[PDB]
């Protein structure tokens, strides 16, 4: 039978000080006891000031990521260039996550 | 939900200081049956493109048809649509990549992995794998099926990061992909002794060599070689 | 129903607008300490019980509206506004920009439903963005930000007397009774607390609507201050 | 008796209505465009109905490189430039390819003329000045709801707008040569804009100025930002 | 009530009537005969403008291989019954197992057209359609269908502005011979006697491009070049 | 499906308009039964009597129509009457109350007036029924959807005249062979015809038999009728 | 009104409606084709309305899969939507049948779509005759399609404001060449025809468009003339006009 | 177009109904006459010219192997709704039953899809009048006329389209309830004969009876509960017999 | 299919013209007293010869606590009745609570508001008059709403043919000091009312009363009759 998972490895970590805030990602990208990449990149600068990374399957952290940064796209357009505060991101970012409840995005997702 | 019938094996790539090289042999596998010998899995779009393709062969068929339409589409109500605006080879991948991601997400794969490989209008060299599960990503090197095991490991002898493209010149590079599909011929039970190899440079534009074949092959030894143990004659 | 008159305006947006003229008057003015709404009852009887007459209501706790012209076609564009406020809220865990909801709202008008709706509204808010707004929105799907508007039948005098009265530093007191005295001049009956209706929207408070004993006080100051000249 | 319905032919060949459609422009406050080679402008006086009321927005960014200006129907230029919206936004994910100017016209044009086609429906009441900087430079397009789109090194729409028109019909060898230098499209923009005035002198409020360009994205200028250029 | 397709106050369908008008727009006559063991239609041909390129200009059409239909009415509603009766006689054939008779086709056409007759929303089609084959089971054939949803099957028929003097011409010819068909072994022969037949009602002379010609044999329907035209055209040009 | 300037509904007024030309029906609700008759509009020698049925319809085995109006709207009606008494059966095992089935009925014609722009039947309704909530029943429907019900009624043509009769010789504790008396008559002075004979009637009664304890319901033969004709003098 | 909707027959058997589209498209810029002996040229006139038209920019003629030029006069929205609908129809026969779709196949299509917008009445006509053409398996093939959707195959062929002028120059040119006529020269006459026809419209100046598709100058690809053969056509018309 | 196009008008006629009628009154005559062991449908077959077959055409039309159909009116109308009828025969009755309909609930089935054309969006009434003629086990024979409202009624004999007035009269005079089928046949000619214009022999007159049962037309033999079609048409060498002996 | 458009004075004029179907529909009233809301309707004169028994009075319970009556096209009527009982069971099912008066109120309100925007609908040629009394409160309600889908609450009023005059009278002789604080001097303010434009008749008026707590009751030919007689006396006295 068809798996639509798969896992390719990596791992993300994520830190607040007073007035900053740190999201760290490796670089490698492996299937199975492979390596696909020593450098595909897996934490993005999304505008408004917000990093994000969504790490397991990495297939579903790239759509997450797009649809969010589209997300960001249209909440300018929308809501006149307004900037997305970070927990504003976050309540939108549970709504795409749990869109997909019955078909989850296979990813640990920081921001 | 399916399963691939009709199959194709190793697609090896890499880039060099110049451009990019992408080869794959001419079989089509049906199980264990070799059963087709002319079967050619580069496909040329353009001038400045090659899309590389395994897995199974009438998904393969399709995926061919679409980038076909792609540049007729293309085309359409575009004075420049071969100058700047070309088709370049990011909006192929991205293009392939999306198609091959909502596929999978209707559990309804291609059954394939495929490599793009090309240089875009500014120069820059462009390598990125795609595959069923919409898994993507780009390497100094890419190979997939049996070249990620044993490929890899040879192309990336030659180079191992970024800072190791402009040191790599088209000769040393079109070597080490004629090995590495050697080696595959070697120990790949599915792969073939013919095989198709392209070339994009930024100079030289598209070389395509169709009909090459693995050649240089140490058997000899085999001779030497009697029983499983302690079989003396 | 989406014809054009040879002058290029939608006949029954046109005629929409002719509806509107026609219903009670209903007033905005926007400060710097808020944004006053107020209304004309208009009960077609004395026995009719005039706290009933609901003309100026809640969209969000940031977010008020009055309404002028039939009335009855307000309910689903109400609806809309609260649903949209609401679900902004759950999608974004923030308040919806008053602009966002008025363009929603807009965005439901242009859903030519067999007819236009026979009804404007005057949406006042406050943002952290923008801070306090006031907007009309016309069925015709299109809105237009204002400092002072008044619709409905008593619109064309009281937008001239608007014009006087309006100025970039008018306290929230100051045009309370700003909007009374507008409407004093421009209802058919005598105003006092039952035939008219005052609400404001401020930052700290949010939208209250003025209860009758409250703005009777205000329509007594009122008196005061003009027999003095 | 012929004007009915878009779905129907005069005995001379005009569709009525769309030429009603065509008529909400004219009633639209003016609005210029014009490009060099290195930028794109549009300067669109907004219309104000009271003296206590916003001058209307005239200008809706579509994507970090392209971007109009309405004349006529503001709600219609809100359906249109949304669907230049998702047509721009489709590009980038599926293609991840910038949308070219000429692309969005063809677009606009084929949305248009549906309208112009089928009962029930009505033609889009909105004239649009689309500018652009794509891979092959900068771009002005004047879309009318016929469903015709043009590409032009400038132009103006709007009440008047004959004024402006004639102004750069003739300034044509002028500023398609203002290239690198921003300020000087944008004044050459507004010396247009005036010769299709007659109401008063441009304010702080009555203008509304979007520029795209070389290194510039799409951005819209309101206020105390156009000061400068009064 | 003359714009859609009700009744009028006598009973009447003014949109029908005004499609049988529609027919003759082309100022074109046709005519179908039948011989011992083929079936022929003949039509004038008129290309009045230099510019066109004569060869794509016919009103005669291969509906399948056995089924030839000749159109009298304006060419796009022609081929639009053209198409509509190739896809029926396709179905027909993958749906049933033989091939859709001459008749049956015909009845389904003029069903098709009876909708219009009774449907407000579509307007009847401005064409009279002329079908023959060799059926297999009922031997030379032609069944003509019009505007109102009518259809019959025809010893001989001609359809357009001179159809009555055409009829009445083969009605007499009929009339004396005895017979109900051309007794003719070769269709070389029945061509022949359909063009002398129309000649002699039309009061006019026929060069090679001012025909078309149909013939229906067991198995095959075809349409005759200018060439096989000719040679048709110097034969009776021996006994005429 | 539009309003007049008035307050009306064109189409409606214009259905009841037709409904007055059409043969006469008369309903008579008696102490111990129901009288359903009716006269066959338009008749000739050539008819067949016999074997017809044109105005009066079971729809149930307690429940009958008279019907005034266009025959074939009319059955379209029926049926869904029909439908609806067996879904009443099913769903509860007890046989519909005759009101239940009356609403429904004129609730489907009701719907024409307020919506899908397509024309009202032509038709209005006499009821005849019994159930165990009232016993004996008396309905009528017409185009608006409308319905009410009486002790004596009529539809169709003529029904100003019969109104006036039956107002005149209705008394409450009327016994039904009385009733079936009262109907003839009522029609023979409302006739647009020469006198009234036996094939151009309809005929049918619902009647409680004193031998049992149910319900029965008779749709007169032409020769009883004919019969019954006699009897009161009529011949 | 027997013109107030299209599915309606006047009482002479004509569609009112259609005969009102081909008004719109008797008023429309000036268009032609010609077939050669291995392809077809298509040219039309672009009226530069305005001297901040972009030239060389507002591209009229089309491109419909790889082997079909398509060019019209009347409503150019209504062309459009055809075009589209032409390269649909040509995608489902490609990929359906594998071989690029035949120019009569292709005619087919258009015809019947066309002819479909006048059957209904809450349908409108087309308001554009529409020249296209290519080389197929067989032969270059030219045709025009009237708003009716009536269609045949050309020699030579007009349509729009210039049309008369354009038909008799095309007469004299199929009457004078029996033989046959070069690409390149068609391309050049084409020219020719266009400035010709441009009399009866000489009050907006105009920029002129060509186009071809032959077996032996372009392989039976569509393709625009541009630079250096276009530049000989427009001086090969301009001296042919004294 | 999805609004009735029959309508009331003031006077509460529906128009295009009794245009439909009308359409029906310019039809060529048709009839039909019940006998006590049989019916007969009958009617003339105008030939538009003498190069049309008149055999190609069915007036007269098997609806069941036991119910026949005649019409007067519009020809088109009248054959969409006989494939129509047959198919309601098997889709409504046959399907679900195993026998095929009895006469009047076949009618009656007819008669609804009339009626749907007087009301459904978009349609007009169907231009005809059918005379359904047929037998079945428990009511036997019976005759039946059916109208562009959807009403239908049933005959003991009748006659519809041009020359329908004087025919009623003439079979009026010549109908009783004991007729053997054999004379409502040659009653049928005789009324026939004054409709018709021109030439009057059995390839201008097409007739059909629903008599007893034809094993010989059942196509096999085998199971004797199955007797067979008691449709007939006749032929048109049956008819010119009788003609001679007028 | 639009029926319902603006015209170029800004009227519906669909919606204007159902009013006149209210306006020729038979008279409606209702008043509320302290602890009280009575509802009373004249009855028709097309026919009498009719069974009472059977035929639908014009006052229709919605839920136990909550009453309606109509002026206007009667078939109309059952409709909005219907969705209104519909409306009162899922209100109980999902909020374990009957509806507020108000509720049911702005629910058909509503529902005849949606009539006067749809394609290929008229609007109700009916008016309402909605009473009761809310849940586990005593304070009583009453509520008119229109053809337009507009509705508000009423001291008093009355709906239908010679509404005009009926209004009249109790403008001036509702005191909203006063309410009748009787159920029976309510019912003798509901009865002189109805009496101006029903020209005498026991079997001409009807009458219902609601009280708190799901109580309601018609009235007998003969108990309104108490009244009529009371109040033919009081005004002959003078
Ligand atoms: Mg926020
Ligand atoms: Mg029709
Ligand atoms: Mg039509
Ligand atoms: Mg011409």
């Amino acid at each position: 039978q068809f798996n639509p998972y798969g896992d390719n490895g990596g791992t993300i970590l994520g830190i607040a000080g007073e007035d900053f805030a740190v999201l760290a990602g490796d670089t490698r990208n492996i299937t199975d006891y492979s390596i696909n990449s020593r450098y595909e990149p897996k934490v993005f600068d999304c505008g408004d000031n917000i990093v994000m990374s969504a790490n397991g399957f990495a297939a579903d952290g790239d759509a997450l990521v797009k649809r969010f940064k589209n997300s960001v796209k249209w909440y300018h357009f929308d809501h006149n260039d307004k900037k997305l505060s970070i927990n504003s991101a976050a309540r939108n970012i549970q709504h795409l996550l749990y869109g997909k409840r019955f078909f989850p995005y296979y990813v640990h997702t920081i921001i | 939900t399916q399963q691939p019938i009709v199959t194709g094996t190793s697609v090896i790539s890499m880039k060099y200081d110049n451009g990019v090289i992408i080869a794959a042999d001419n079989l089509g596998s049906y199980g264990s049956l070799l059963r087709f010998n002319g079967v050619e899995r580069l496909i040329p779009v353009g001038d400045n493109t090659v899309v590389g393709i395994s897995g199974d062969i009438s998904d393969m068929q399709h995926i061919e048809r679409l980038l076909k339409d792609l540049v007729t589409e293309n085309a359409y109500d575009n004075p420049l649509a071969d100058a700047e605006e070309a088709l370049e080879p990011s909006y192929i991948f991205e293009y392939l990549a999306t198609v091959m991601y909502q596929r999978r997400s209707k559990m309804n794969p291609l059954w394939n992995a495929i490599i793009v490989a090309g240089v875009q209008s500014n120069g820059d060299q462009f390598l990125r794998y795609v595959n069923l599960l919409g898994v993507t990503y780009s390497s100094p090197t890419l190979a997939t099926g049996f070249g990620a095991h044993m490929a890899n490991p040879l192309l990336r002898k030659v180079v191992d990061r970024e800072s190791d493209i402009p040191k790599t010149t088209v000769q040393v590079a079109e070597e080490a992909i004629v090995n590495a599909m050697r080696v595959l011929y070697y120990r790949d039970a599915r792969s073939s002794r013919n095989f198709s190899l392209a070339i994009i440079d930024k100079n030289t534009g598209l070389t395509f060599k169709k009909n090459l074949q693995v050649e240089n092959m140490k058997w000899d030894f085999a001779k030497d070689i009697k029983g499983y143990g302690t079989q003396k004659i | 129903v989406s014809t054009f008159s040879p002058e290029g305006r939608l006949f029954q947006v046109e005629y929409s607008l002719e509806a509107i003229k026609l219903g009670s008057t209903a007033i905005g003015i926007a400060t710097k300490e808020g944004v006053v709404l107020g209304v004309e009852k208009r009960a077609t009887s004395p026995l009719l019980e005039s706290d009933s007459i609901e003309k100026i209501v809640e969209i969000d706790r940031h977010i008020g509206c009055a309404m002028s012209g039939l009335t009855a076609d307000a309910r689903s564009m109400i609806e809309h506004a609260r649903t949209a406020a609401v679900t902004h809220n759950l999608y974004y865990d923030e308040d919806i920009n008053v602009e966002s909801l008025t363009q929603s709202v807009c965005d439901l008008a242009l859903r030519f439903m067999s007819r236009p709706f026979g009804v404007a509204l005057l949406i006042a808010g406050h943002d952290a963005d923008d801070g306090y707004q006031l907007f009309h929105a016309e069925p015709s799907g299109t809105f237009y930000r204002y400092n002072a508007k008044a619709i409905g039948s008593g619109s064309e005098g009281a937008q001239a007397e608007l014009l006087n009265e309006w100025h970039s530093s008018l306290t929230l007191k100051e045009a309370e009774l700003l909007v009374l005295k507008i409407l004093k001049q421009v209802m058919e009956e005598k105003l006092d607390e039952n035939n008219a209706q005052l609400s404001c929207i401020t930052k700290q408070d949010g939208f209250k609507i003025y209860d009758n004993e409250k703005t009777a006080e205000l329509i007594k100051e009122l008196k005061e201050k003009e027999a003095a000249e | 008796n012929y004007d009915g319905d878009t779905v129907t032919f005069s005995p001379t060949g005009r569709l009525f209505q769309v030429e009603y459609a065509l008529e909400a422009i004219k009633q639209g406050s003016v609005t210029v465009g014009l490009r060099s080679n290195t930028h794109a402008v549009l300067v669109a006086l907004k219309r104000n109905a009271d003296e206590l009321s916003s001058y209307q927005k005239k200008i809706i960014k579509c994507d970090e490189h392209m971007g109009l200006s309405l004349a006529g129907l503001a709600p219609d230029a809100r359906v249109l430039s949304n669907y230049l919206r998702q047509q721009c936004n489709y590009s980038s994910l599926v293609f991840n390819r910038k949308l070219a100017v000429e692309r969005a016209g063809h677009l606009l044009c084929d949305k248009a003329q549906k309208n112009t086609q089928s009962a029930g429906g009505r033609p889009y009441g909105v004239g649009l000045l689309i500018i652009g900087y794509d891979k092959s430079g900068a771009h002005l397009l004047e879309f009318q709801p016929s469903g015709n789109v043009t590409e032009l090194y400038g132009t103006a729409i709007g009440a008047r707008s004959q004024g402006a028109k004639t102004y750069l019909e003739r300034t044509l060898d002028t500023f398609i040569k203002i290239d690198g230098n921003p300020d000087e499209l944008i004044k050459a923009g507004v010396e247009a804009i005036s010769q299709s005035l007659r109401d008063e002198s441009l304010t702080v409020d009555n203008l509304s100025i979007a520029i795209v360009g070389k290194d510039t994205p799409f951005t819209i200028y309101d206020g105390e930002a156009v000061a400068k250029y009064i | 009530d003359r714009h859609i397709t009700i009744f009028s106050p006598e009973g009447r369908l003014y949109q029908v009537e005004y499609a049988f008008k529609a027919t003759n727009q082309t100022n074109i006559n046709s005519l179908a005969v039948r011989g011992k063991d083929c079936t022929v239609v003949i039509s004038q041909k008129k290309v009045p403008d230099k510019l066109l390129d004569p060869t794509t200009v016919s009103y005669i059409f291969c509906i399948s291989r056995t089924i030839g239909m000749v159109v009298n009415g304006p060419i796009p509603d022609a081929r639009n019954a053209a198409l509509r009766a190739k896809a029926e006689a396709a179905e027909f054939r993958y749906k049933y197992g033989y091939d859709m008779p001459c008749d049956v086709l015909a009845k389904r056409m003029a069903n098709l057209s009876q909708i219009y007759t009774q449907r407000a929303y579509m307007r009847p089609l401005g064409v009279i359609l002329t079908f023959v084959s060799v059926d297999e089971e009922l031997g030379p054939s032609i069944y003509k269908t019009d505007p109102a949803g009518y259809y019959v099957g025809y010893k001989a028929t001609a359809t357009g502005p001179k159809q009555q003097e055409i009829t009445t011409n083969l009605e007499n010819h009929f009339k004396k011979s005895k017979i109900d068909h051309i007794n003719e072994e070769s269709w070389e022969k029945v061509v022949e006697f359909a063009i002398t037949h129309m000649i002699d009602a039309l009061g006019t002379e026929f060069s090679k491009n001012d025909l078309e010609v149909g013939v229906a044999t067991k198995d095959k329907f075809f349409t005759l070049s200018a060439e096989n035209i000719e040679e048709r055209l110097v034969a009776i040009a021996e006994q005429d | 499906t539009i309003f007049s300037p008035e307050g009306r509904l064109y189409q409606v007024e214009y259905a009841l308009e037709s409904i007055s030309h059409a043969g006469t029906a008369i309903g008579i609700m008696a102490s111990d039964g129901i009288v359903l008759a009716a006269e066959r509009k338009v008749t000739s020698t050539l008819l067949e009597q016999d074997t017809s049925t044109e105005k009066l319809y079971k729809l149930n085995d307690k429940i009958a129509v008279a019907v005034a109006g266009l025959t074939a709207d009319a059955e379209i009606l029926i049926n869904t009457a029909r439908i609806h008494a067996q879904n009443y059966l099913k769903t509860y095992n007890e046989d519909i109350p005759v009101e239940i089935l009356v609403r429904r009925l004129s609730d489907i014609k009701q719907g024409y007036t307020q919506h899908g722009g397509l024309r009202p039947f032509g038709v209005s309704f006499i009821y005849a029924g019994y159930d165990d909530r009232y016993g004996y029943q008396l309905y009528t429907s017409n185009p608006s959807g409308n319905y009410t019900g009486w002790k004596a009624i009529s539809v169709g043509a003529n029904t100003s005249a019969a109104q006036t009769l039956l107002q005149m010789d209705y008394k409450d504790d009327m016994k039904v062979d009385d009733a079936i008396e009262l109907a003839l008559k009522t029609l023979s002075k409302t006739t647009d015809s020469s006198a009234l004979t036996y094939d151009r009637l309809e005929f049918a009664t619902i009647r409680k038999g004193a031998n049992d304890g149910e319900v029965y319901q008779k749709i007169f033969k032409p020769q009883e009728i004919k019969d019954i004709l006699v009897k009161t003098g009529i011949t | 009104g027997y013109d107030l909707s299209n599915s309606v027959f006047s009482p002479d058997g004509r569609n009112f409606q259609v005969e009102y589209a081909v008004k719109a498209v008797e008023n429309g810029t000036t268009s032609i084709g010609i077939k050669c002996n291995d392809g077809v040229v298509f040219a039309v006139e672009k009226l530069i309305t305005s001297k901040l038209l972009v030239p060389q920019k507002n591209v009229k003629i089309q491109v419909v899969d790889r082997h079909i030029g398509c060019v019209y006069s009347g409503l150019i929205p209504d062309g459009r939507h055809l075009v589209n609908r032409g390269r649909e129809e040509a995608a489902s026969f490609k990929k359906l049948y594998k071989t690029p779709i035949p120019i009569p196949a292709f005619a087919d299509r258009l015809g019947q779509y066309v002819q479909a917008h006048t059957l209904y009445n809450s349908v409108r006509p087309f308001g554009v005759s529409t020249i296209f053409g290519g080389v197929d398996k067989n032969g270059a093939h030219l045709y025009m399609l009237e708003p009716s959707g009536s269609y045949w195959g050309y020699k030579g062929a007009a349509t729009g404001k210039g049309r008369q002028s354009a038909k008799a120059e095309l007469e004299k040119l199929v009457d004078h060449h029996p033989e046959g006529l070069s690409a390149r020269e068609a391309v050049k006459q084409a020219a020719k025809i266009i400035y010709l026809a441009h009399e009866d419209n000489k009050e907006k100046d105009f920029e002129l468009e060509i186009s071809w598709c032959s077996l032996s100058e372009t392989n039976g690809l569509h393709k625009f003339v541009k630079g250096d053969l276009l530049q000989e056509a427009i001086d090969f018309a301009q001296k042919e006009i004294n | 177009y999805s609004f009735s196009l029959t309508t009331f008008s003031p006077s509460g006629k529906l128009g295009q109904i009794d245009y439909a009628l009308t359409a029906v009154k310019q039809g060529v005559t048709s009839l039909g006459i019940k006998a006590t062991n049989g019916v007969v449908i009958a009617t003339e077959k105008k030939s538009s010219s003498p190069l049309a077959m008149s055999e190609t055409l069915s007036k007269v039309s098997l609806l069941t192997p036991d119910i026949g159909a005649v019409y007067s009116g519009m020809g088109p109308d009248y054959r969409v709704l006989v494939d129509k009828s047959r198919k309601v025969a098997h889709t409504s009755y046959k399907r679900i039953y195993g026998e095929y309909p009895p006469t009047k609930l076949l009618v009656s089935e007819v008669a609804k899809i009339m009626q749907e054309a007087t009301q459904s969006g978009g349609v007009r009434p169907f231009g005809v009048s059918l005379l359904i003629a047929g037998h079945d086990e428990f009511n036997g024979f019976s005759l039946y006329q059916v109208d562009p409202s959807g009403s239908y009624f049933p005959w003991k004999a009748t006659a519809i389209g041009k020359g329908s007035v004087a025919a009623k009269t003439f079979l009026e005079k010549r109908w009783n309830d004991e007729l053997e089928l054999e004379d409502a046949i040659h009653i049928a000619l005789l009324t026939l004969k004054e409709s018709v214009e021109g030439e009057f022999n059995g390839d201008t007159i097409e007739l059909a009876i629903i008599g007893d049962e034809n094993p010989d037309l059942l196509g096999y033999t085998g199971i004797p509960t199955d007797k067979g079609p008691r449709f007939r048409k006749l032929t048109s060498q049956e008819i010119n017999d009788r003609l001679e002996a007028l | 299919r639009a029926l319902s458009i603006f015209s170029p004075d800004g009227h519906i004029f669909q919606v204007e013209y159902a009013l006149e179907a209210v306006k020729r529909g038979t008279c409606a009233v209702g008043v509320k007293g302290k602890n009280c809301v009575v509802l009373g309707c004249e009855r028709r004169s097309t026919l009498k010869l009719q069974d009472t028994r059977i035929t639908p009075s014009k006052v229709s319970k919605i839920d136990s606590h909550v009453v309606l009556s109509f002026s206007g096209l009667n078939a109309d009527s059952r409709i909005l009745i219907e969705k209104a009982r519909v409306e009162a069971q899922s209100h109980r099912l999902t909020l374990e609570d009957p509806v507020t008066v108000e509720y049911l109120t702005r629910y058909v309100a509503g529902v005849q508001q949606r009539y006067t925007q749809s394609g290929g609908v008229r609007p109700f040629g009916v008016s309402t008059l909605i009473a009761g009394f809310d849940p586990r409160d005593d304070e009583p309600k009453l509520y008119q709403t229109e053809p337009s889908g507009i509705y508000s609450s009423w001291s008093a009023q009355t709906i239908g043919r010679n509404s005009k005059t009926v209004r009249e009278f109790l403008e001036k002789n509702y005191d909203r000091k006063e309410p009748p604080a009787t159920v029976e001097e309510c019912v003798k303010l509901t009865v002189r009312s109805l009496l101006e434009v029903v020209q005498t008749g026991a079997k001409n008026i009807e009458i219902t009363v609601v009280k708190p707590d799901s109580d309601i009751v018609a009235l007998s030919s003969e108990e309104i009759n108490q009244y009529v007689t009371q109040i033919e006396q009081e005004k002959q006295e003078q």
